[PDB]
C-alpha cells in the first residue's frame, strides 16, 4: 500500500497474507469464514506454497499471534482471462479452520442490490496489505490500511491503457500520493455501512503504483457473489464459470 | 429503502411498497424487522476489543 | 499489481524504432528485467519501464 497508516490492533482482522515456500508474502486475501480465504486469481502464478498466515500484523516481528495454514483446494473463476485480469478471483479452502481471535474475524459479503445502491455509492472504501510502500521500493513488513475514494467508471475508463471490463471498478487519488501496490493483490476492499464492514472488492491490478492520472483497479465482488457461494459448498472445479 | 437506508441495521429491499430489511450471515433480525443481533462472538465486519 | 512488469508469452516484436517499436524492459524469467521492442500494433500505450534500473527495483 503506497500511503495511508499502519493498522492498529482491532483494525484489519479479515486479512490474510498468502506467504510462499520459505517465509515471504506475495499476495493478500480476505478471511471469508473459517475455511475459505478470498483472493485474486492472478496471485496463483507467483508462488509454489501459498501458506496462509492468518493473524500477522507487522511481519518482521514474527512473534506469536499469527498462524500459517496450508490449503486444501484453490478454485479460479473459469472465465479468468489471464493478461486481461478479468474475472480475477479465487476462493481457496484451508485444512485447518480459523479460530478467530484478536486480529482474526470474518468480513461480510453483501447482497448484490443493496451493495450497488447503498454501499458502492459511498465515498470511500478501505484496502489493506503488506505490499510495497512505493513502486520502485519494497515491501512493508507492516499491515497498512488505506482509505480510498471510489472513482466514477466513465472517468477511470479513459485513464487506463488496458481494458476496464464490466467486472472492475477503480478507486484512489489521481494526483494525491497514496495507492494500493505490489504484493497487495487480493487483499480486502471493505466498505463500512454503520459498523459492519462488507467486502466490496478484491485488489486486482495497476499501472505502476501511486501513479499520475492513475487510479487503482479492484475486482468488483458484487458482480461475483453467487460464484463465491456456489464454490462455498462445492469447492474443486470452477463451475459454469 | 433509500432515506436512512430503511430503518434497519444493514440490508434492504423494496417488497411491493414496504422495505424488507434483512441481515448478513449470522445476524438474527429483531422483532422489529430492523436490527440484526450478533450471532457469533467475533462476527463479520466488526473489528475491536471489549467495551 | 503492477501490470507494467509483464505481457507474459513473448509478443513477436522485432520492431526497430525504424519500425516504431518501443523499447521496454519487462521482467524476464526470474532474476531481472529483459528489453523488448514493442511493435506498434501491439503497443497498448502504457507508460512501460524505460530501463533496467527502474524496472528491476520496480518489478524485482
Amino acid at each position: 500500500i503506497v500511503g495511508g497508516r499502519d493498522c492498529a490492533e482491532g483494525e484489519c482482522p479479515w486479512q490474510a497474507l498468502l506467504v510462499n515456500e520459505e517465509n515471504e508474502g506475495f499476495c493478500g486475501g480476505t478471511i471469508l469464514n473459517e475455511f475459505y480465504v478470498l483472493t485474486a486469481a492472478h496471485c496463483l502464478h507467483q508462488a509454489k506454497r501459498f501458506t496462509v498466515r492468518v493473524g500477522d500484523r507487522n511481519t518482521e516481528q514474527e512473534e506469536g499471534n499469527e498462524m500459517a495454514h496450508e490449503v486444501e483446494m484453490t478454485v479460479k473463476h473459469s472465465r479468468f482471462v489471464k493478461e486481461t485480469y478479468d474475472f480475477d478471483i479465487a476462493v481457496l479452502r484451508l485444512k485447518t479452520p480459523i479460530r478467530f481471535r484478536r486480529n482474526v474475524a470474518p468480513a461480510c459479503l453483501p447482497e448484490k442490490d443493496w451493495a450497488e445502491a447503498t454501499l458502492m455509492t459511498q465515498k470511500t472504501g478501505i484496502v489493506s496489505g503488506f505490499g510495497r510502500t512505493h513502486e520502485k521500493g519494497r515491501l512493508s513488513s507492516t499491515l497498512k490500511m488505506l482509505e480510498v475514494p471510489y472513482v466514477d467508471r466513465s472517468t477511470c475508463k479513459l485513464s487506463s491503457s488496458f481494458t476496464i471490463t464490466p467486472n472492475m471498478f477503480c478507486a484512489g487519488y489521481d494526483t494525491q500520493p497514496e495507492d494500493a501496490c505490489q504484493g497487495d493483490s487480493g487483499g480486502p476492499h471493505v466498505t463500512r455501512f454503520k459498523d459492519t464492514y462488507f467486502v466490496t472488492g478484491i485488489v486486482s491490478w495497476g499501472e505502476g503504483c501511486a501513479r499520475k492520472g492513475k487510479f487503482g483497479v479492484y475486482t468488483k465482488v458484487s458482480n461475483f457473489l453467487k460464484w463465491i457461494d456456489k464454490i462455498m459448498k462445492a469447492r474443486a472445479g470452477a463451475a459454469g464459470s | 429503502c433509500s432515506l436512512d437506508n430503511g430503518g434497519c441495521d444493514q440490508f434492504c429491499r423494496e417488497e411491493r411498497s414496504e422495505v424488507r430489511c434483512s441481515c448478513a450471515h449470522g445476524y438474527v433480525l429483531g422483532d422489529d424487522s430492523k436490527s440484526c443481533v450478533s450471532t457469533e462472538r467475533f462476527p463479520c465486519g466488526k473489528f475491536t476489543q471489549g467495551r | 499489481y503492477n501490470r507494467l512488469c509483464i505481457k507474459p508469452r513473448d509478443w513477436i516484436d522485432e520492431c526497430d524504432s525504424n519500425e516504431g517499436g518501443e523499447r521496454a524492459y519487462f521482467r524476464n524469467g526470474k532474476g531481472g528485467c529483459d528489453s523488448f521492442w514493442i511493435c506498434p500494433e501491439d503497443h497498448t500505450g502504457a507508460d512501460y519501464y524505460s530501463s533496467y534500473r527502474d524496472c528491476f527495483n520496480a518489478c524485482i
